[PDB]
């Protein structure tokens, strides 16, 4: 039965008054009949006097005062498990594609505590991505956060699709994609690019886009996360994509200003760091399973000091930057080896050979970076015959970072390659010390492992 | 809430009702004025802005059970400050101030089941030592406190329940 | 073996034995509001500010305001499940925390409740979380040395027992590495350690705990943890719970060492708690008293003279003097050391070790920038040998690091700059040191000897790094009694100068490296 | 590897103590609810009043 | 050692079952002293024994 | 007679009978558990309530406690008896010794002297510091201020001036520690007692461990002592350890006194709170006070309201800077911002004045050149501009000096450079007489004759 | 909620007589004192900018004329002035 009544409505914020003894607890979900359809309200505060203040997970137009409100006794619950693969959902777990119901056996609340201290894994492993640039220059910690910083046209979404493919096929995990606050168009022509690549059967999509009320854009990141947590509890390894964490922070600021709390550092809510932490703290490697996150980060005003980036970066373990220039040079994936970083590049955690190989190729490329500007102005003739060999090797290292993805076949017909880590370490140990100086640079381009680079070189 | 704004008005009403030896009349007058505030159509009138003297004059007219000068004067003052809604709490604090003035108390006794009719006498006899005040034990029952008794006097409680002892043990371990 | 049913049964039977069946009268109130972590309580006519109010479940709320009609309190834990109308109880206790040496080796919540699995605590009673530090007459001047594992800070930035030394730098610069290298090195020097992590990632805390247990230090540390997920009222009150445990040893004439990991995140949690109470912000939106917050915490770290120990301890401990060293860690954005919070702390401590991202990315680790870093007690804190061997070295490098600036294109005074500039370069190449590799006063002394007495400018800059690895084994094989004496006493004489010259000559001549 | 097992002995011991300790109080609840249903209540309510 | 602990754990776990019946009585009769609670206890205590 | 009714932070509120209400700045007392707590009233709210600031820890106070009305303000021991002893803000002895045998006690809130009574002195005061008495000479019986951000050296400079002025001077002295480290107060106290000058210094301490109620008023009770020694006909030295904390303790409390915030959060009464203090610390016809004040500037920002309102209250302002200490050039005084009321040809003599203005002129001309040097490199400078850069970089070093109190940090012994000698050395550098020495000859030397020797060693 | 100079011993007078006795419009009483501002109760005939004369030889300037208050600023030392003057 319905035991409450709406008492105020101001934009997205609805105040309802309950009996003195039956007040909903915070984060509980209410629902009202907004005319011809139901609307769900998530509680935020218990003002005194039986009243409680809530945010509508939808449009609030048409809400009269005095409507009846039905108090559900539990937080927002969403469907989880295998049944949600290949489907699309909005925050509240309703199917938002046209395929009909979800036959899920189980539903979970989206608010829960992070893994307690002694549940965490007593180890520190690497997620083998199968991509040369990533696995060499910016390895992924299994159960860590990764920030993907490139812009547009550089291939962010094809990178994400290749990661989905590799984590589902070569390992035996699933993936979740939470589209926080981004263009509807991109969500549509991402969903389509994934169905025509047959990865759609291994990823579960949830969408809250720019057109949604603040209550939708805010919590959607927790729905995807609480599906990934279900896959984790089944003992799997999961990969969780957040389409823009900055818009998560911004939906938090909008809701905060709606509730009327004082602003803090640069207009951001007072609870910025906690709203971020209670999300980023559920993405970890428990003894049973892992969640690994790949999070597209937008940095406002090109400022790495603004409180939003300054908070996000405190949680990221790796950082891969995509570059327009490396793309125009025709190398794909267009990762930037110099700006990409990972705090797993330490001899202790990755070993000495991997470490010093990555460091070597980095120094090679960053000398070439200036030899190229010598050449630009003085011409190739001026260089020492040491630097001409440095250039000839830098160009081959640069080529060897290219790779054919299983998902890129559509574009280039070449069958995609999965490059185990050992092969990358060997390939670069090789090139960097003159071995394979005897074969041309185009024999490295788009090849795969080096034990295929030679066999391509054989028949140019 | 109006507890913090009802305090001055309650204290003034009591300071006045003492001097004129009219506490028993003031309490009933305040109770009536508080009950009119709860009415369907009157509460609507009290919200929508209206010139205080006009709101008071419309309010006085609904109360012929108010003494000719002082009760209506209280209503006029509160209407000027715009606090007529506070009356239901001016009453509470008037009664509490009276209970203090007359050195009187009133305590709850919560039990698994009713008491022996001498146990009540012994409880009151005990309490009038903890409290100088004369006490009226109004008794209640609640079978979740399956044995023993809870005594609550204001914001002091003395918990002699078995349920209390079990909850207190279960955390020592 | 140690899962004997009978001992568990007796452990419980004891609790059954000493259980006071007698009731007790307590004071009560009702929750009237809940929002974003703050509680509003009616009643509690006898609650006193700073008190612990006990909620349903087993959790506490701290009274911050006693307004005319309502008490304002912050929940110390998850607050979602509290509902208007719930009853609460006023305990008689100002905020308290368990203390004792029985905590050593335990990982503990900010309220003392153990967070590892290893069961309840053994503790010597309780101590108040908010206390006022010893006055001006109870102090004593910091004199004794605290050795970290490192050349760079033990020579240029010495730390004495009872000092407060800020570690400040950018993020991912080796602040926590240097701190837990300080903690590991006291594994055997008799001073107990405390490591309070505020706002850290939970995984990182489990990782540092794993290293602490791996190098054999954990049995000598207390670990206080309030992770990024936990309510702001826990994070902002965490380091006071750490000082409450450090002060247990300070007052008993013992020595302690406490590390506040990222006081920046404590300031952020306090800014949150403040703004949710509608208090007017100030500079950078921090509250007005964000200085006093750190002031009343770091000031507890102190060294107390023996009369204060004898008076506090009721005359049981005689003639000894206690101390509590503190190493707060601050993170600064973009290397800007002029922001409101970094300056507030630079103004409270007795120095700072500034770790520079430009050196750190160049391979110089630990990336101690000389010129910004200082120790406001200086030489009083060093062992007799070190105060000699150090010379004015820190300004020597602080100069070399601007001769290296102007000498980027052209310079005068050529050949003197040549040798200044080579000494500086091989010295910096010598001060870099690997992680988890602490070197004793005797190991570090002969290396500074080899640095300042020549024995240099001939050996290759690439060989500096192995000259050391060979020398420290050569002196570990042959002259071990001399290392054993220099470790036991600071010991500076011209017998030891002679012996060190002899050892280093014989090494330079006989051995390969 | 030895401290790593010592910690596990401590943790398992505690894990067991927890279960025994909660089942104790559950058993006391039911036992108490079976046996105070009599005039035994009159003793309890008279016991505190002499100390009340 | 982790496999050995899984044996020691069960070894102790089985035997404590006989001590829960002692501890439940000790607690309940601490909290209310006027009970033999041995006359009519089988239904309670045997499933106390069972849970560990 | 009177009950507590709210206890928000440090501001307690008390209700009194309508006819017994205390005046402003009266002192109340409460029996806080096993403590005795003193409250000072700030406002008379309406209807018998009065609002107060607690001179102690506010923890443990319940509502409804009884408070006792003392009929007089806070009063402190005063006179010769308070000499060589440490005292609380409340005038209680804080060292372990016995009572203060004071004859007389004065209220710490007083009116400033009248305009008719003030007195002026051009009598210059010599300190061995080179930069200070060249750029910012200051006069006996006048305020000095050491402005600077954290870590820049404004406490070492004050201990230097103490060493150079206070031991070579006969009258009594007062040191008021407002909101700075207790470690340093202990170190200072023992440094005095270990040279027997303690029995001429009177100390007061409200160090940073203390609650706001103490740091707020501690400065006034140091004044109240210096004021006695002044009115007795003596002349006094008064060193205040950080006068910034006197306003910060006000900002901390203002929000609770229900006062709308001003420009950067500060209390709306900032300039008056500061004036009513800085105005009682002045010399007069009956005596004189010479005072050095350390003035913290937050976030190194000299435009902040709290420093900005203080410049107007001083005679000689010495402004330290971090971008000079980072070059190792101690004392890191900024000579293009240090100033003095006394730097006038008629007060200081034409040659000294012309020397100071020459130093400023060419350090400034050096400042203008730095952008083109930083971009285009030094070689694009005119041939008589490279000369200016090379002389400015010499002057910058020669302003450096090794203090007697910085031995602990540098080993090198201190120096005391008379005025007659510094104004000769700087003429030497400016007129190109020493235009053949390397810069490092001038770093950390005393006279110009110690630079020329050091140049023999390179 | 908030109170605005509605306090027990003022309210009692209105209780006894709400229709205010025509008390001299030429005078009032101080109800508050703080930081150099005083709130005066009464003074129906106060004019903005007028000078209000206090005990001693002191004056205040009426700046805020409100409903049931006159907010005036004291000229010279204010610490002496006490509510009920
Ligand atoms: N002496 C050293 N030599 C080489 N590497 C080091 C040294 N000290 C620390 N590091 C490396 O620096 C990295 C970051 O160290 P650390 O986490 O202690 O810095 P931090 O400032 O605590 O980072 P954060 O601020 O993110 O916690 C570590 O991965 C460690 O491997
Ligand atoms: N690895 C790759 N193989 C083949 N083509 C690629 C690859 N990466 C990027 N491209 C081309 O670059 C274009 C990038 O466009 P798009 O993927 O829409 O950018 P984004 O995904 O960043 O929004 C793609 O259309 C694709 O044709
Ligand atoms: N004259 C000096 N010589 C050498 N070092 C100095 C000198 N003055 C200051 N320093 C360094 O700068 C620090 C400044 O100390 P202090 O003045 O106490 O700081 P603050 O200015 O914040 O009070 C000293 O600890 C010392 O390390
Ligand atoms: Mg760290
Ligand atoms: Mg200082």
């Amino acid at each position: 039965m319905a035991t409450g009544k709406i008492v105020q409505v101001i934009g997205a914020v609805v105040d309802v008054e309950f009996p003195q003894d039956a007040v909903p607890r915070v984060y509980d979900a209410l629902e009202v009949q907004n005319g011809n359809e139901r609307l769900v309200l998530e509680v935020q505060q218990q003002l005194g006097g039986g009243i409680v203040r809530t945010i509508a997970m939808g449009s609030s137009d048409g809400l009269r005062r005095g409507l009846d409100v039905k108090d559900l006794e539990h937080p927002i619950e969403v469907p989880v498990g295998k049944a949600t693969l290949g489907r699309i959902m909005n925050v509240l777990g309703e199917p938002v594609d046209m395929k009909g119901e979800i036959g899920e056996e189980e539903r979970w609340a989206i608010h829960r505590a992070a893994p307690s201290y002694e549940e965490l894994s007593n180890s520190q492993e690497l997620l083998e991505t199968g991509i040369k640039v990533i696995d060499l220059m910016a390895p992924f910690a299994k159960g860590g956060k990764v920030g993907l910083f490139g812009g547009a046209g550089v291939g962010k979404t094809v990178n994400m699709m290749e990661l989905i493919r590799n984590i589902a096929i070569e390992h035996s995990g699933y993936s979740v994609f939470a589209g926080v606050g981004e263009r509807t168009r991109e969500g549509n022509d991402f969903y389509h690019e994934m169905t025509d690549s047959n990865v759609i059967d291994k990823v579960s999509l949830v969408y809250g886009q720019m057109n949604e009320p603040p209550g939708n854009r805010l919590r959607v990141a927790l729905t995807g996360l609480t599906m990934a947590e279900k896959f984790r509890d089944e003992g799997r390894d999961v990969l969780l994509f957040v389409d823009n964490i900055y818009r998560y922070t911004l939906a938090g600021t909008e809701v905060s200003a709606l509730l009327g709390r004082m602003p803090s550092a640069v207009g951001y809510q007072p609870t910025l760091a906690e709203e971020m932490g209670v999300l980023q703290e559920r993405i970890t490697s428990t003894k049973t399973g892992s969640i690994t996150s790949v999070q597209a980060v937008y940095v406002p005003a090109d400022d790495l000091t603004d409180p939003s980036p300054a908070t996000t970066f405190a949680h990221l373990d790796a950082t891969v930057v995509l570059s327009r220039q490396i793309a125009s040079l025709g190398i794909y994936p267009a990762v930037d080896p110099l700006d990409s970083t990972s705090r797993q590049l330490d001899p202790l955690v990755v070993g000495q050979e991997h470490y010093d190989t990555a460091r070597g190729v980095q120094s090679i490329l960053q000398r070439y970076q200036e030899l190229k500007d010598i050449i630009a102005i003085l011409g190739m003739d001026e260089l020492s015959e040491e630097d001409k060999l440095v250039v000839a090797r830098a160009r081959k290292i640069q080529r060897f970072l290219s790779q054919p993805f299983f998902v890129a076949e559509v574009f280039t017909g070449s069958p995609g390659k999965y490059v185990s880590l050992k092969d990358t370490i060997r390939g670069f140990k090789g090139i960097m010390e003159g071995e394979y100086d005897h074969l041309p640079e185009q024999a490295f381009y788009m090849v795969g492992s080096i034990e295929e680079a030679v066999e391509k070189a054989k028949k140019l | 809430e109006f507890i913090t704004v009802a305090r001055p008005y309650a204290k003034a009403a009591f300071d006045f009702a003492v001097e004129h030896q009219s506490v028993e009349r003031w309490q009933d007058m305040l109770a009536f004025a508080a009950e009119v505030t709860k009415n369907e159509q009157m509460a609507e009138l009290l919200s929508g802005a209206l010139a205080p003297e006009t709101l008071a004059e419309s309010f006085i007219a609904v109360a012929g059970e108010q003494l000719d000068e002082n009760g209506q004067n209280l209503i006029r003052v509160m209407a000027e400050n715009g606090r007529l809604n506070a009356l239901p709490d001016v009453l509470e604090q008037f009664i509490h101030l009276r209970a203090v003035s007359e050195a009187t108390a009133e305590v709850d006794v919560i039990s698994a089941a009713a008491l022996s009719e001498q146990q009540l006498a012994k409880i009151s006899a005990a309490m009038e030592k903890r409290l100088s005040r004369k006490v009226k034990l109004n008794a209640k029952i609640d079978k979740s406190v399956m044995a023993g008794v809870i005594i609550r006097a204001g914001d002091m409680v003395i918990d002699g329940s078995v349920r209390g002892r079990l909850e207190r043990l279960a955390d020592v371990l | 073996m140690q899962l004997n049913s009978t001992e568990i049964s007796e452990l419980i039977k004891q609790r059954i034995a000493q259980f006071n069946v007698v009731s007790e009268a307590h004071n009560e109130g009702t929750i009237v509001s809940v929002s974003d972590g703050v509680i509003r309580i009616h009643g509690l006519a006898d609650c006193m500010q700073g008190e612990m109010i006990s909620l349903p479940g087993n959790r506490y709320a701290i009274a911050l305001n006693l307004e005319r009609d309502s008490v304002g309190a912050v929940v110390m834990g998850p607050y979602a499940d509290l509902a208007e109308g719930m009853k609460v109880k006023c305990t008689g206790r100002i905020l308290e925390v368990p203390v004792g040496r029985g905590l050593l080796g335990r990982v503990v919540n900010t309220l003392g409740a153990p967070i590892d699995g290893k069961g309840p605590l053994d503790h010597d009673g309780f101590s108040a979380v908010e206390a006022i530090a010893p006055g001006v007459i109870e102090r004593q001047s910091v004199d004794q040395p605290v050795q970290t594992g490192y050349k760079a800070v033990d020579s240029m930035i010495p730390i004495g027992r009872g000092q407060r030394e800020l570690i400040i730098g950018d993020r991912q610069t080796g602040k926590t590495a240097l701190a837990i290298d300080a903690i590991i090195n006291q594994r055997d020097s008799g001073i107990k350690c405390i490591y309070v992590a505020i706002g850290q990632k939970a995984s990182t805390i489990s990782n540092v705990v794993r290293k602490l247990e791996e190098h054999g230090a954990l049995a000598n540390t207390i670990v206080v943890v309030a992770t990024a997920s936990e309510s702001a009222a826990l994070q902002y009150l965490a380091p006071y719970a750490g000082c409450a445990m450090g002060e247990y040893f300070r007052d008993r004439g013992e020595d302690a060492l406490i590390i506040y990991d990222d006081l920046s995140k404590q300031a952020v949690a306090y800014r949150q708690i403040s703004l949710l109470l509608r208090r007017p912000p100030g500079r950078e939106a921090f509250p007005g008293d964000v200085f006093y917050l750190h002031s009343r915490l770091l000031e507890r770290a102190a060294r107390v003279n023996a009369e204060y120990v004898e008076a506090f301890t009721k005359g049981e401990v005689k003639g000894k003097t206690g101390s509590l060293t503190a190493l707060p860690i601050i993170e600064t954005q973009a290397g800007d050391v002029s922001a409101f919070v970094p300056t507030n702390v630079i103004s409270i401590t007795d120095g700072q070790i500034f770790l520079e991202t430009n050196l750190f990315n160049a391979g110089i680790r630990p990336a101690v920038n000389p010129g910004i870093s200082v120790s406001r007690v200086g030489g009083a804190a060093q062992t007799k040998i070190m105060k000699k061997l150090s010379g004015g070295i820190r300004t020597a490098l602080a100069q070399y690091r601007e001769l290296a600036a102007f000498s980027q294109f052209a310079s005068d005074l050529d050949d003197a700059t040549r040798k200044q500039l080579d000494h500086g370069q091989k010295v910096t190449e010598l001060l870099k040191q690997k992680q988890y590799a602490p070197m004793s006063v005797a190991q570090q002394s002969l290396v500074l000897f080899a640095a300042e007495r020549g024995y240099l400018a001939d050996v290759e800059l690439s060989k500096i790094g192995s000259f050391e690895a060979a020398l420290l084994a050569y002196v570990d094989r042959d002259h071990a009694p001399l290392m054993q004496e220099i470790n036991q006493t600071g010991g500076y004489n011209d017998e030891i100068e002679g012996k060190l010259k002899g050892i280093l000559d014989s090494f330079k001549a006989t051995q390969s490296w | 590897a030895q401290a790593e097992i010592e910690a596990e002995r401590k943790r398992a011991r505690e894990e067991l103590r927890k279960q025994v300790a909660i089942l104790a109080v559950a058993g006391a609840e039911k036992i108490i609810e079976r046996s105070v249903d009599e005039a035994a209540n009159s003793d309890i309510v008279d016991k505190l009043v002499a100390e009340l």
